[PDB]
Formats: C-alpha cells, structure tokens, sequence
RNA sequence: AUGAUGUCAUACUUAUCC
C-alpha cells in the first residue's frame, strides 16, 4: 500500500489517504486497518474461503 | 527537537530490530528528525527493551533514599544500580520522595 | 483584497477628484490588485478627498505620488463602475507591527 | 502560560486543581482570556477562535465579569490592551441584543480610549463603540449615557461627548438629534449645555464633509448659547462654530447668517481665551463669505489680527496664525496692505525659537507663511528668511529650509534676482554641511532649490560638487549615503548644462564606492548610478557598461533591504535598456543568482526582480530561462513560489507564448503536486497577461483544465477555476464559447463548499463566465436551483442568481421562462405574444 | 407601545441597500414581482422593444407608457 | 463561417428631435436621434429644404437627447442620454465636422435596466446643472460650469434616489437664475406591492413633485409634492422668470393642468375632440408630442393629440400668477 | 399548504424530471416549468452532499496531467528532463515550435454545453450505445479474423436475439463493409 | 446494534409501494427503487 | 397600539403641552433634568414627529414601563388638540 | 463501505506583515 508522491512524500493506496512524512505512512500498518476492509473483495474474488 | 512521538518510536524501535544495535549511522538515515547520537540516547532511554517503565516499589525507593545521601551527585553512576538505568526515572523518583515527605 | 481580506471600501458617491497612488503601491490595482493592463483612471468620493485627506492614497492610505487606475479585467467586468473603493477601515494590518 | 505575581488575584481560582464536580465550570473554562493575554502567539490565536464561537454560548455576561477587571488592570501593558480590545470587537459581531445591560458598563472602560495620545488606539475605540452603538439599540445608547452628561468630573463629560459623536456616527445625526436639540435648552444646569455644545463640536470633527445636510438644523441647535450669561458655553459655542465652518466645504454661507452679528461684536469687547476662539471661528468663516460683504467684514477683522500679535498665549498664536492664513489668503485682499501693516510684525513676533522647537505650531506656521508667499509673491519672504539659514539651532534651519522649499516649488524661482540667489545657494550648502539628524527636508529641499532655480545655477556647480566628494568622504556612516542621494537627486542638473568632467567625477568616483561594506551607504551609491544612467545615456557612461555590470553581479547576495533595492533597480534599467553591452554567460549566471532574491520580505524586491527577468528573457529568449523557473523546488507554500510562477507569465509574453507552452502543459505531468497547482497559477497570470492573444490557445489549455478542474485536491479546482475565469474575460466576444460552455460543465459541480477561497474563486469563475458564455446559459444552468427550500441550494443558487442578477439585469427579460399563472395571480406576460 | 424590533444595524455587515437583488429567504410572489418591474424597466427604457410592442397594438407610445408605468406599482398583489 | 455585416442604408426613423444652435451661429441646427446612429440636420432658410450636416453612428440605443447651453454662450450643448452608463456631453464643430465629447463620467453598468439611468434626462432652462434619472430608484444630477478657459466642465453628480418610487417623466423648472428645481411625475408602488387584497392598488394617483437643488448647500432636496387628479403621461416647461410666469403644464387623459409651485391655483382644462367623431367614446385623449416657441414679446406652445390635432396653446396669466390657458386648433 | 409528489407528478407534463427537494421550494409549477426547458441544464449534485465537491479524491493517485502532441513532438519535455536530471541549454529549434504552435496545431477535444463536470467524472467512460452489429478494432485482434464475425454463424442456427428483436446482420436477413456487420 | 449508520442510511421508514403488489419499504430511495423494479413492471403487466 | 395614528404638531400648541410633559418626567423619572426636557421639546420641534421613535426615545429612558403610559398619554393629548378647532387639549379648556 | 465528531502532526493560500 506504500506508494511515493511526486513531491517527496508518500501516499497510502488502501487507506486512500495522505502522509506528511516518512513516519506518517509507518504509522498507517498497525492503525488504518484497510487490510480488515480487503475481506469483502476476497469474498468478491473467490466465493469459497 | 527530539519531540519523540509515537510514529517515530515505532520506526525506531524498528530500525533497532532490523539493522542493529552498534549502528547508529545506519539508523539516522531512515528518520529524517533526529541525529545519530539522539537516535542511540532514545534507544538507551526509553526504546530499551530491557527498561522497567513501570512497578514502582517500596524496595527501589528504600534502595535510591540509601544511595543519594552516599553520593549526592552523579545520578547516571546510581542508574544501574538501582536498577532503573534510565538517566531519568531515577531524578523523577527522588523529586517525587521530597516533594512528597515535605507537605 | 487577496492580502487584507477583513479590509471594507468606502463604495461613496463618485465625484471630480482622481485618485492617486503612493509610492509604496504604486502600479497596484484597487480591485484587481494586479500591476498589468491599466485600463481606466481611479475617481475619488468628495468626501474622502478633502483638506488632509486630499492627495492620500486610496489603496496604501500614505502619500500619494503617481494617479491610480484600475485594472482592464476589472473595467471588462465592471467591477470599476462601483463606488469610492478608499480604504476606510484598517482591521489586523499594521497593527502589531508597529509594537515590534 | 505563565501568570504575573499579580495576575494571581485574577487568575486563583484557575491555579487550584479541584475538577470534574455548570456557571462556575463556565467561568473555570473561561480561563482561555489568560491564554489570550500571556503565552505563545499561537496560543492566541487559536484561544481567540475558540472564545469566538463560544460568544453565543457563555453570554456575554459572564465574559465581561471575567473581562473588565482585567482592561481595567493598574498594571494592564500596550500589547495587552489592545488584545482585550480585539476580543470585545470579535465577541461584539455576534452578540447584539445580549449586550443591552453591559453597554454603559463597557463604555466606562473604553471611552478612556478616545482620549489617548496613541493614534491608533483612537480608530480603534471609534470602530468598537460604533460597533457597540449600532450593535445595541438607540434608545439603549440614549437612556443609558444620560447621568454621565451632569456628572461632577469633566474628564467623563468630555470623552462621553466624544462618545455620542461616534454613536451619531454609526445611528446617524437625524435619528438624535432631538436629544441633543433638547439637551442644548436644559434650563437645569450649565455643565449640561457645556456637554452638549462639545457633542456638536466633536460631531463636527468626526463626520467633517458629512455634516452638510443637518448644518441648518445643527446651527440652530448651538446659535442661543452665544449670548448666555455662563462664559465657557459661549466660548465651546463659538468653538464649534469653527469646527462646523471648517468642515463647511465653501457653501452654506447662510446658515450660519444668524450667528454672525453677535459674533463681529462680541469681537470687540473681549478678553482672554474667548476672544481667540471667535477669531478662531470668524477666521474659518471668511472664506465662505462673500468678497464683498467680506471686503468690510475683513477689513474690520485685520485691525484687532494686527494688535493681537503679541500675546504671549500659544493658544492665541496658533489661532491667529491660521487666522492671517485664511484673511490674508484672501483673493480679495490687496498685497500692498499685508507688505506695510504685517509683514514686519509677522517675521518680528512669529519667528522666533519659541515657536520652532513645538510641532503643530512648526507646520501651521509653514502653511501660513507659505500662503503669504503665494500672495505678496516670493523674493520678499524668501529675501527676508534667507539669512536664518545660517541660524544655530537645526530644527529652526529645518523649518525655514522647508518653508524655502514649499515656496520655491508653488511660485517658481524665476522671480529671485541675483545677489539674494548667492545667499541661497551659500545658504543652502551651509545648512546642509551640518546634519544632526538624517532628513529629506533639507534634501528634498536642496534637490527643490535647484531644480528649480535651473540653469542659472550653472556658476555655482564646482563649489557644489566640490562640497559634494569631500563631505562623500567625511563620515561613511552618517553622511555618505545622503552625499550620495544628494548626487542622486542633482544628476540632472549636473548633466542638462554639459558639464561633462563633472560625469567623468560622479562615474568613476561612485564605481570606486561599489566596495563598501556598509549597506546603508552602498544603497545610496547605487540610487545614484541609477540616476547618472538616466540622463547619460547607455554608450556614452564614462564607466563603460562592460566594466559597471559584472562589478554589479556579485553584490545582489548582500542581504540588506536597501541594497537589494537599489542594486536590483539598476540591474534592470540597464538589463533593459542597452543590454548588448553584456555578453550572454554573465547574463545567465545573473538569472541563476536572481532565482534567490524571491527570499526578498518585501514586495518592490519581488517587482522589479520580476521585471528584469523579463527583461533579460528578452536578452536571451524564451526556452532556457523558462526552464530555470521550472527547475524551481516550490519549497516555500506561503507564496516565495508564485512570484516565478508571474515570471513564467511575463517570459511568456515577453517572446511569445506561441512558442513556450507545450513544455509548461508538459511539465503538469510530474508528479509533485505543489508545482501542477504552480503551472495552473501560471496559466492563471498568463491569461491575465496575454488577454486577446488566447482566442486560440483556449483549446490547448481545455482538457488540462479538465483534467486539474476535476479534483485531486481543493487547490487544483481553485487555481483552475481562476484559469477559466481570466481566460473567460480575456476571449469574450470572439466565438470560442463553446469549449468554455464545456469547461463550465466541470466548473459547475464545485459550487459547493464552505472553503472562502474555493468559494469566492468560483464566484469570480462564474463572473467571468457570465460574461463570457452571455448570461442565458448560465440562468439556464441556474433555474432549478432557486426553488430548493433545503437551507444550502438555496442560499448558493440564490447568491449566483444574484451575481447574475446585477449586471446584465437589462438583457435577462428574454430568458425568464413561461411560468403558468395560479388562482390570484397572473403569471404569464401577455406582452411578448402579441403578434401582428 | 413596546415593539421590541429595531431593525437598525448589527456589525457594518449585510444591510441590502439595492434593489432588485434578492435574498435566500425570498418568496416566490416577491421574486415575480420583482421580474415583472424589471421586464417592465426595460420595456421601458429599450426604444426598439417599446416601439415593436407598440407597433403591434393599436394604442400610442405614450399611453402604453403610462399603463406600463401604472402597472408597475402591485402587479401581482399578494409578495 | 466569419461574416462581415456592412450597411447600405441607415436608419431614417427618428426618436427625438431638439432644435437650437448648435453650430455657435445665427442659423438653428436640428440634431435628429435615430435608433443607432446620431444626425445633425441644417435647414435651408432660403431654399426651404433640410440638408444632413453630419451623421454618425453611435453604435448605441440613444434614450434621451436634450440640448442647453450657459448664461451668456453663443452655442447649444448636446446631451446624449444612452443604454450604457455614462452620461455624455457632445459639442459639435462645424470646422472639422465632427461631434466632440467634452465630457464622459460613468453613473452605472451598462444596458436598459430598471435601476441604469438614462431613460430619463432633464436640463435646466439656465444651463447651470443637468439632472438624469432612471425610470425608477435612482436619481443624479450634475452640475455644469465653466472653466477660466471657456471650457465646459462637470462637477461630482448629487444622488437623490428614492426607494419603491416610479418616474414617468422629468422636466426642468424655469427658474430666474435662482435655485434650479426639477419636476418630475412620482408613483410609490410599496403600499401596491404589500396589500394581497388589490386596495392599495387602486386609488394611487401620480404625484408631481419638484426637488429642489440648494447651489449653496451644494445638495438637492425634495422641496415641493402634490398629488395629481389623474395620471399624466408628459409634461410642458412653461418659461419662467422674466418672461412669463413659472410653472408647468402636466399632460394627462382628455386633460391639462398646469399647476406652478407656490400660492399659484390649480388650472385644468380639458381637451377638445373632433365634431362627430368616428372612434370609440371609450377611448381616451392624450397628448403625443409638444413644442415650444418662445420669444421676447410672449411665448406659445404646439402640442400634438392622439389623433395628430397640433393645437395652439396659450395661457393667460396675471402679474404673478395664471388665469386662463386658452388652446386652439391650429391644424391637421 | 404543500403539495406532495405524487400531485405535482401528475398535473406536470413532463415528470420525468421531478425530484424529492422540489416539493420544499415555495412554487413548484415555476420550477417544474423552468426544470423542462429545451436547453437548460440542471443544478450540481453538491446541493445535499456534506464533501464540497472536492474532498471525495482523497486516494486516488492518477496521472496529474497529459501533455498534447503538439508539445510532444517539439522535443521540450525531453530536454527539460534532462535539465531536471542534470540539476537534481538545449536551443533546439525557433521555428519548429512555431510551425507546431500554428500549422500542427491539433484541436482538443471540447463538450457541450449542457456537459457539466460530475463528481467522479472519470469512471463512468460511456460512449453512446455499441450495439449488435457494432464491435471495436482490438476486439477484433482478439478474435482475430480477417476482413461475418463468427457467432453470428451461429446466431444463424438459434435465431435473432431477444433482446434486440429489430435485429439485422449481414448475410442473414440483412444483405456490410469494414467492421460494421450488422444494423 | 448501528443505531446510527440505519439512521444515517434511512433504515426504519415507513414507505409502501402499491404497485409492487402492495410490498412495504424501509426508506424513501427503497421505495422508490421498488417502484420502478421487476416485481413492480411484473404486476403492471400482469394488471394491463 | 396607540402610536399608530398620524398626527401632525402643526396644527397644535406648544406653550400647553410643558406641564404636563413636566408632571411625567417628574412622576417617571422622580426629580427634575435637563435632557428630558430637552428630548421632549425636540420630539415635538417637528411639524410632522414620530411616535414610534419618540416611545423608543423615552420607551428605554425609564424602565420600559413608565415610557409607554407617557407616550399613550402624549399622544391622546396632542390627539385631542389637533381634533378641535382651536388646538388646544382637554385641560386648558377649564383652566 | 462512505459519513460523524474529537486529541494531534503535515501541506497549502492570502503578492499578509517589521
């Protein structure tokens, strides 16, 4: 989810949000749980578990 | 500087347990706030897996009221000993025992 | 305007005194606040210009030197056929910089 | 923050740390006042917001409790003051019917304001009780500040009567005047009417120009405490007599008609200070009168002016001055008179280092004087001060060194003959040979004199400019930089009479300067290069330009704010005007050393930089220099960028833009946002710029608007709509509107938002596209929006129907729709369906 | 006689002085009231409209004139 | 397609039509007011036909044309009342046949709007100052004096707008040399428009009132209102001062009523219809244009009805005030 | 004292275009005249959303910007990137910027008048209707034949679709050149 | 129990369709995509 | 209330009306000032006044209780003056 | 899966200003 800006900065690609710095992104893997939200498009992909 | 935020102390704990212990140059470049000498005192002070943050007893405090009148100055030589080995508990602690038994 | 936003105009009646511009502002516009395509000459209100407050400034309210005018993209939508834009009140500017 | 060993007494209740269990939590939470008086800036600030939109909340009764014992603080600082100020007027937006109880207990605080001898304090108590007045009721302001009218101290009369100037100001003079007109007849008291008569005064003087209409009303209000057995009444009667008049611009003559047969008698009888009140108001009657009528009325006038000369009261010689300002100044007075009776008397008893060393009577003694000159004429008055200049003191060299100049500037100096000419200029260099303090008066002055005196000065220049280098050594500190200026401001002279060795002098000598160390002098230095260069022209300087300009390079790192200045000022005259001189590698290193004055904290820095660089984008063209601006790092966000962004603009202007846009529409692509929103701000200004010119790149600049017009940050749709809206008015008319109807499409989602900048910028979006698409489309776009009772849609297509609405309200009578007409009402006009 | 509404000022802010602009709480009889007095301003002050709507009746300029300028006070009655 | 629309024939239709001398000689031009283009014409005292001096297109629909000149000039202004939002003082020159601005200062925004000035545009019979006003809410007038050069110069225009108030025509009051005041036909339309039930719209006749201009208090006022029998359509500036009696006729529906300012009694007269007439009784009688030709012996006045029957009008009047106003119908 | 829905649905002719909030307004025949108009174009659909039309791309990290052939073919862009790369000059040519500024100048592609900008705006690439009968190009690489498309050798046999009954295509009752195999 | 999120989503209206064979709906956009649905089209065709 | 019908001062004394407005401030406002007095000449210096803006004038100088009896009774005096032929009010009839 | 509020950094604008 790590994607780097034009600018020097980074973005997350599942939380969809910004970060100001290099710990601001770093801070986004224990919190900003998109990861939890991914299950419905597992559930979309492939029907069995 | 040296704010030490959340974010950053994850990052260097992190760092810690990647690179190593005795690389304080290797550290400092994947934090962009502080320097390597600041890096190495926040892993000795409070990143330090071995440091009691908590449980404040009436032994420890029994311990350091028998060792400040033994030696007045240089609390970083009774760190250790005392077993907080923070730098600054230690300080804190006997600030809290005067300021509590003078009322 | 785009540096003073809390700044009011005086929108008065439009008399025969023209507008003038100080040495600090010079070449600024009063609606536009722009410096290129100088279009249409600054009028005064008659009460604004008179006795000490003739020959002042409209925008920077010092010493007028040179005539103000308006902006041509203010004069193509215009926004130059209003009232005296003189500047009446002086709200969170050059306030705390007069105590350092 | 900290809290002051006294505050503490105000502050206690903050510093015990009981918590956690209503009013009382309400005064404990509105401790945030200590955070507005003592902390850290943005501890204000944001403890400022916060107290704002809590006003409705707390009330403001429990603010003022907690408030007006601290404006009212023994101990309360400047900056402090003025903070306490803000925070009533923030609060004091909101709250209108809540203050009602509180009004006369704020007025009691803040009247003291009126009287202040900060000026600033002054504008700023006027705003706050207007805000006060107009915020409460009349009738609350009225019933409220009556006691204060009879109360035993003055000082509360006084700036209450300064008071109801400001409140007649906000509510209007008819609203109150019959309060006033009722008090002026009070037959209780005299204090009463003293107060009153000193509202009319102070109303005078506040609303100046504006009293006109009520002027009848008003005189007849005051005129019937003239003759009352009290004196002071008479005297501030009298007095506001004057303020009326001298806010009377030249008309209503006969509204003071009454007034005046008391007045011309009472002129005889008089002693003491009211007598110099009715010369004062006498004095700024006269020019209202007729020059008949005020023929006799002045002649009688000049007589008691003539003796009353020499009273020690100042007060006195100030009114009488301006008094013999406005007889004397008179078109209907006749010079011969004034040169026998008071010429002599006037430079006898006036001039004199009593009066000099004070202000006010410094510049009204100017002024009169200088009117004086206007009418006998110069050599006289000039011939008679000139031998003052050698006089000691400065400030006394000062006055009549700006009374020289005035005077030669309004009557020109082709009246003075010769010999009194030797003793100017003799007396000029003199004075200026000794400089206490830094001054333009005496420089101006000097530079005046000259200029006007114009060739005939020629036999004096080696005295001149021989003063001019050894006082150009001297003292650098002190008086290089005003030798220098000196320099400056006689180059023309110095060059129009062909002294040629004098230029070779100047330019060499001051190319010797570009040296020194001291900033404040080197400005100086270079504001004379600029001013040698425009009168020699580019080939002729003696300091050939391939030596000046590389000798120049180096120095824009110098910091200093006059420098900087100066140097970049120069560096564009002749980056402009020669600009062959300079080969092209020195020419590039100077853009590379220009890119970081942009730092500059001023706004002219900025300017002229700007310009020159266009200027050598001209020298060189278009491609590399344009992308020594796109090179730039954007660092700064509070602007610091946008100035290169004007500098993209200008260059493309400069060659045409013809050639440069596909490298900027190409260079949006990067990913680093700060600089796409910077190409948008430059298309912004070079629309701006260009006007005309973009009837056909429109369609270049379509879908990248397009793609920035829809969001990826707010400041993408701002900056873009700006784009369309400079481009909108500089195509109008040409019949490219389509692609802007298209682009209106994806202007049009963003009317929604509470950001002011988005939300004014689309305001001027949809101005521009007004104009531009013709307003049919837009009331098309702008129908269904009305209706909507939802408290959002409403307000906003209410607000862009009214912007529509204003202009171009003569061409909207087609579009209105068919609307079928209800039961009590007829709907459809019939009007347009009536065919032959 | 207490009112309790003096509608005076608050803040040197709003106070609508033109005339013709509108409000966000504007009904909708006083916003067609308001279109009618415009249609009927430039009606007439237009001297090609008035003359192709007088050409078309059989009434004279002056008196379409005066009833354009009659109806324009309460043309529609209820705001 | 990129056209290129060009003329052929101008437009011939004229909207106003003011008459005085305007070439600064003893012969009297004509300055005709077409739809898009201003025309000076010169009749021909000898051979009886009218030449066209000068035609120019304003690129403009022209709404008011009125001329005056100072006290003591040899030449009449032209003032031109258009759609845009300035008003502008034209002086023709018969050297370089060409009409010369001498003065343009911007009142509003542009187009035929309500609230723009320009509908309306009344000069005073003395050449002191100029009053244009729109239709209805707004009001301005401009003072005119000359310069030490002989030049026409313009001071700052006075505001005197008046809110929910309807002007249907404005006309200056001939005043001898005092303070000049302007009439105009008033209609207040805020009781009409807060009344659902239609009451406040009926019985709301029109108001003449003349606000006068105070040149000492360099401010104009409403000093004199009266409210009118019937609702009138034009009005007729009667000359004042020392020829003749001030005053003004009011034109109305099958009536005329020339009531001055002051202690002077209302006149009306009604107007005089054709015997045995084949149009409707219902229909009424108004005025469509009027003419006045004064002289130094006495004055009279040509008004048109709406059947085209220009009648003489003339009125009697006393010392100070007016007895009769006796018309005639002079021809078809 | 107001209407519902359903009332103003039926007396309006056109009710195709009534909304929810129009019921609110204070003269709903006005608005549902004004609404169906022949070239009018109706309101943002920012009236009832709480993100200002500006805070839904928050995410989405697309290409800020696409420069023109026009531009691209002046060789600008490479020589500014290797003055980018350089500092993190050129003077190719003055006249062929010119002749791509004036004779190579392409027209973009512009939208109607009634085309506002959507929320979105980039999801939702609709094309009119490409119908039976209709394919694109590529798709016919994929399917690869040379210049009917084979299934409708088998809409032969099944028979003509339900779903577009008034169906012709080629060789079958529909008597076709280029793509276009069917109408 | 998302008291708030059927709040903020328009859960717990009363709305019925008489079209869609008498069917209820839990909110207003519910209802009115039930009017204009299969089971509504069915019954309309299924009525004449 | 009564504040609604138009009056007019012209066409009623001003010598009569003293007293009484006299005997008001007195009996509102308990001793004798010069502002009222003052108010009160200037509220009827007018030829066509205000009532709405005379009550708001003296409707807050008392209290809001007082101001009101004295414009209702303000304007029933000037009303019967302006009434009758002679324009005088009620009690200068008898005295 | 938007949205809600709130502690808390981070960028941006106002040609903001000694």
């Amino acid at each position: 989810y790590f994607m780097k800006n034009h600018l020097g900065s980074y973005e997350c690609k599942l939380c969809l949000t910004l970060h100001n710095n290099e710990g601001s992104y770093l801070a986004h893997t224990q919190g900003k749980k998109h990861q939890t939200n991914l299950a419905r498009r597992a559930a979309k992909e492939a029907k069995e578990a | 500087g040296g704010v030490w935020r959340n974010t950053e102390d994850e990052i260097l704990k992190a760092a810690v347990m990647k690179y190593g212990k005795n690389q304080w140059s290797r550290i400092a470049s994947l934090l962009h706030r502080k320097s390597a000498k600041q890096c190495k005192a926040r892993w000795y002070e409070w990143l330090d897996p071995s440091i009691k943050k908590t449980e404040w007893s009436r032994e420890e405090e029994e311990k350091l009221l028998h060792l400040a009148k033994l030696m007045p100055t240089q609390w970083r030589t009774i760190a250790p000993i005392i077993g907080r080995t923070a730098a600054q508990c230690l300080e804190h602690y006997e600030f809290l025992l005067d300021k509590a038994a003078q009322r | 305007a785009k540096h003073h936003p809390d700044l009011i105009f005086c929108r008065k009646q439009a008399g025969v005194a023209i507008g003038r511009l100080c040495e600090k502002c010079d070449g600024k516009c009063v609606i536009c606040d722009s410096y290129v395509r100088p279009c249409t000459l600054v009028r005064i209100c008659d009460e604004c210009n008179y006795g000490s407050y003739q020959g002042r400034c409209v925008i920077c309210g010092g010493p007028g030197v040179s005539d103000a005018y308006y902006c041509k993209e203010c004069t193509i939508q215009e926004k130059d056929r209003d009232g005296c834009p003189k500047i009446v009140n002086l709200g969170s500017s050059k306030t705390d910089l007069f105590y350092e | 923050p900290f809290l002051k060993p006294d505050d503490i007494q105000y502050f206690d209740k903050l510093l015990v740390d009981v918590d956690e269990s209503e009013e009382q939590k309400e005064r404990k939470i509105m401790k945030l006042l200590l955070k507005i008086k003592n902390g850290t800036p943005p501890m204000r600030k944001a403890a400022l917001r916060q107290i704002t939109d809590k006003a409705r909340e707390f009330g403001a009764g429990p603010l003022f409790n907690q408030i007006l014992p601290l404006l009212m603080s023994p101990t309360l600082e400047d900056q402090e003051r003025h903070l306490l100020v803000k925070v009533i007027d923030r609060i004091l937006y909101k709250l209108d019917d809540l203050v009602r109880p509180y009004v006369h207990k704020i007025l009691v605080v803040i009247e003291p304001l009126l009287i202040d001898e900060d000026y600033y304090a002054r504008v700023e108590g006027r705003e706050i009780i207007s805000n006060l007045a107009k915020a409460a009721g009349l009738a609350t302001m009225i019933s409220t500040m009556r006691p204060d009218i009879d109360n035993m101290d003055e000082y509360v009369r006084n700036t209450t009567a300064r008071a109801f100037a400001v409140v007649a100001s906000a509510l209007g003079i008819p609203s109150l005047l019959p309060f006033l007109k009722a008090v002026c007849k009070s037959k209780k008291s005299w204090q009463a009417r003293h107060t009153g008569i000193k509202i009319v005064q102070q109303i005078a003087i506040l609303m100046g120009c504006a009293i006109l209409p009520h002027l009848r009303s008003l005189v007849e209000i005051i005129e019937h405490g003239l003759v009352d057995e009290q004196q002071k009444v008479r005297t501030i009667s009298a007095l506001a007599i004057a303020a009326l008049a001298e806010a009377a611009t030249p008309y209503g003559i006969e509204s003071f008609d009454s007034v005046l047969k008391p007045l011309w008698k009472g002129i005889r009888q008089h002693r003491g200070k009211g007598l110099a009140a009715f010369l004062k108001a006498i004095g700024y009657l006269i020019p209202l009168m007729d020059a008949e009528y005020a023929n006799y009325y002045t002649r009688e006038v000049m007589l008691i002016l003539i003796r009353e000369f020499q009273s020690p009261d100042e007060e006195m010689k100030k009114i009488v001055l301006k008094v013999v300002k406005q007889c004397c100044g008179t078109d209907g007075v006749e010079a011969n008179y004034i040169k026998t009776e008071i010429l002599p008397p006037f430079f006898k008893h006036f001039w004199q280092h009593r009066m000099a060393l004070d202000r006010r009577n410094y510049r009204q003694l100017v002024d009169t004087t200088v009117e004086l000159a206007n009418k006998v004429g110069a050599a006289e008055i000039i011939s008679r001060i000139v031998d003052d200049l050698k006089d000691e003191a400065e400030q006394y060299r000062k006055m009549v060194m700006e009374t020289i100049e005035k005077i030669m500037g309004n009557l020109g100096a082709a009246d003075i003959d010769h010999k009194l000419e030797e003793q100017l200029i003799d007396g000029i260099l003199y004075a200026f040979q000794e400089q206490t303090t830094e001054d333009s008066v005496m420089l101006n002055g000097f530079g005046t004199v000259v200029n006007a005196l114009g060739k005939r000065v020629k036999p004096y220049l080696p005295q001149i400019c021989g003063t001019v280098l050894w006082r150009l050594n001297n003292k650098s500190a002190k008086v290089r930089q005003q030798a220098a200026d000196l320099i400056s401001r006689t180059a023309v002279v110095m060059k129009t009479c062909q002294e040629e060795k004098l230029m070779g002098h100047l330019g060499v000598v001051l190319y010797e300067y570009l040296g020194e160390e001291y900033p404040e002098v080197l400005g100086s230095i270079l504001g004379a290069l600029k001013a040698i260069v425009n009168v020699i022209g580019m080939h002729k300087m003696t300091p050939p330009i391939k030596d000046l300009l590389p000798r120049l390079t180096p120095i824009l790192k110098n910091r200093h704010e006059k420098v900087q200045e100066n140097c970049i000022d120069l560096v564009g005259r002749i980056a402009d005007r020669g600009a062959e001189y300079v080969s092209a590698r020195e020419w590039m290193r100077i853009c590379f050393e220009l890119l970081e004055l942009l730092k500059a904290h001023k706004k002219a820095i900025r300017r002229a930089t700007v310009n020159t660089f266009g200027y050598i984008a001209k020298a060189i063209g278009p491609h590399d220099v344009l992308a020594t601006l796109l090179n730039n790092l954007k660092v700064q966000e509070r602007q610091n960028r946008v100035c290169t962004t004007v500098a993209i603009a200008i260059v493309a202007e400069t060659c045409s833009p013809f050639t440069v846009l596909p490298a900027l529409m190409n260079e949006y692509r990067v990913p680093e946002l700060n600089v796409q929103n910077g190409v948008l701000k430059s298309l912004s200004f070079l629309f701006e710029y260009i006007g005309e010119m973009g009837k056909d790149y429109i369609y270049a600049v379509t879908p990248l608007l397009e793609d920035a017009l829809m969001d990826r940050d707010l400041v993408h749709r701002q900056t873009a709509s700006a784009v369309v809206q400079h481009m909108s008015l500089g195509v109008y008319g040409f019949g490219c509107e389509d692609s802007l109807n298209h682009l209106l499409n994806y202007v049009w989602p963003n009317v929604f938002e509470t950001s002011p900048h988005v939300i004014q910028a689309v305001m001027g979006a949809l101005e521009g596209l007004r104009v531009a698409i013709g307003p049919c489309r837009m009331l098309q776009y702008c129908l269904q929006g009305l209706f909507h009772p939802a408290r959002k849609v409403r307000d906003v297509y209410w607000k862009i129907y009214n912007s529509i609405y204003i202009g171009s309200q003569d061409a909207l009578i087609a579009h209105y729709p068919r609307i079928y007409n209800d039961d009590k009402n007829t709907y459809i006009r019939y009007e347009l369906d009536y065919i032959l | 006689m207490t009112d309790r509404y003096t509608i005076h000022s608050q803040l040197e802010h709003l106070q609508s002085k033109y005339i013709g602009t509108g409000h966000a709480d504007t009904t909708k009889w006083e916003w067609l009231v308001n279109q009618h007095r415009d249609s009927y301003c430039s009606y007439m002050g237009h001297f090609d409209l008035l003359n192709y709507f007088a050409i078309a009746e059989n009434e004279s300029k002056a008196r379409v004139r005066f009833n354009l300028m009659e109806k324009m006070l309460q043309p529609c009655g209820p705001p | 397609m990129f056209l290129y629309n060009l003329t052929l024939q101008r437009a011939t239709g004229i909207s106003f039509a003011i008459h005085g001398n305007f070439s600064g000689t003893k012969q009297q031009e004509i300055v005709v007011s077409r739809g898009k283009i201003l025309e000076l014409l010169r009749p021909d005292p000898n051979t009886g036909k009218v030449h066209t001096l000068l035609t120019v297109e304003v690129f403009g629909v022209i709404r008011s044309l009125m001329a005056f000149r100072l006290t003591g000039g040899t030449k009449d202004y032209i003032v031109v009342g258009s759609d845009s939002g300035r008003i502008v003082i034209l002086e023709y020159q018969p050297s370089k046949n060409m009409f010369e601005k001498i003065h343009q200062e911007t009142f509003g925004k542009s187009g035929c709007r309500r609230i723009v000035p320009g509908q309306f545009l009344a000069v005073d019979p003395k050449g002191r100052a100029v009053m244009i006003s729109a239709i209805e809410k707004q009001k301005l007038v401009y003072i005119l004096n000359r310069d030490a050069a002989a030049r026409l110069t313009i001071s700052s225009p006075l505001e005197a707008h008046k809110a929910n108030t309807l002007v249907y025509h404005v006309v200056g009051v001939d005043v001898g040399f005092e303070n000049p005041m302007f009439a105009c036909l008033e209609m207040d339309y805020e009781e009409a428009d807060n009344d659902p039930t239609g009451e406040a719209a009926a019985n709301t006749q029109q108001t003449l009132t003349f606000y006068e201009l105070d040149l000492g208090l360099n401010h104009v006022v409403r000093k004199y209102s009266e409210p009118l029998e019937e609702h009138g359509n034009f009005l007729i500036t009667v000359p004042g001062g020392s020829d003749g009696p001030s005053g003004v006729l009011i034109c109305s529906e099958n009536y005329i009523t020339y009531k001055n300012f002051g202690d002077q009694p209302d006149i009306r007269c009604p107007i005089p219809r054709r015997r045995n007439d084949l149009d409707d009784p219902e229909r009424g009688m108004i005025f469509v244009c009027s003419a006045t030709h004064k002289t130094k012996s006495m004055f009279f006045f040509l008004a048109q009805t709406e059947q085209g029957d220009i009648f003489k009008i003339t009125l009697e009047t006393d010392e100070d005030m007016v007895t009769e106003i006796r018309l005639k119908y002079f021809d078809t | 004292n107001r209407f519902t829905v359903a009332e103003l649905k039926q007396l309006v002719a056109r009710p195709d275009v009534v909304e929810m909030h129009d019921v609110t307004a204070q003269d709903p025949k006005l608005l549902v005249h004004l609404k169906a108009t022949r070239n009018s174009v109706p309101v943002p659909r920012h009236w009832c959303f709480k993100r200002k039309y500006l805070q839904g791309k928050r995410g989405i990290e697309k290409p800020p910007f696409e420069l023109p052939d026009f531009i691209k073919r002046t060789g600008i862009q490479e020589m500014r990137e290797a003055l980018q790369e350089k500092e993190e000059k050129i003077d190719i040519d003055y006249q062929k910027l010119h002749d791509a500024f004036f004779k190579w100048q392409t027209k973009p592609k512009l939208t109607i008048h009634g085309d506002l900008y959507y929320e979105g705006k980039e999801f939702e690439t609709r094309l009119k209707e490409k119908k039976p009968g209709d394919l694109s190009d590529e798709l016919r690489i994929s399917l690869g034949m040379p210049v009917p498309p084979p299934w409708l050798i088998a809409m032969q046999r099944y028979g003509p679709p339900p779903s577009y009954p008034n169906l012709k295509i080629p060789g079958l009752n529909s008597p076709l050149y280029g793509d276009v195999f069917g109408t | 129990i998302p008291y708030w999120l059927y709040k903020l989503h328009g859960l717990n209206i009363n709305y019925n369709c008489e079209i869609c064979g008498n069917y209820t709906y839990r909110g207003p956009k519910a209802f009115q995509r039930h009017f204009a649905e299969w089971r509504h089209a069915h019954g309309m065709r299924c009525l004449g | 209330e009564c504040l609604e019908k138009k009056v007019d001062m012209s066409k009623v004394n001003l010598e009569v009306i003293k007293p009484w407005i006299t005997k008001r401030v007195t009996e509102i406002l308990g001793f004798e000032d010069d502002v009222v007095i003052e108010f009160i000449f200037n509220q009827l210096e007018v030829k066509n006044p205000d009532s709405k803006m005379m009550q708001i004038n003296l409707t807050g100088f008392l209290n809001g209780k007082n101001a009101r009896e004295f414009m209702g009774e303000l304007w029933p005096l000037l009303l019967s003056a302006q009434e009758n032929i002679a324009g005088i009010p009620s009690a200068f009839l008898e005295l």
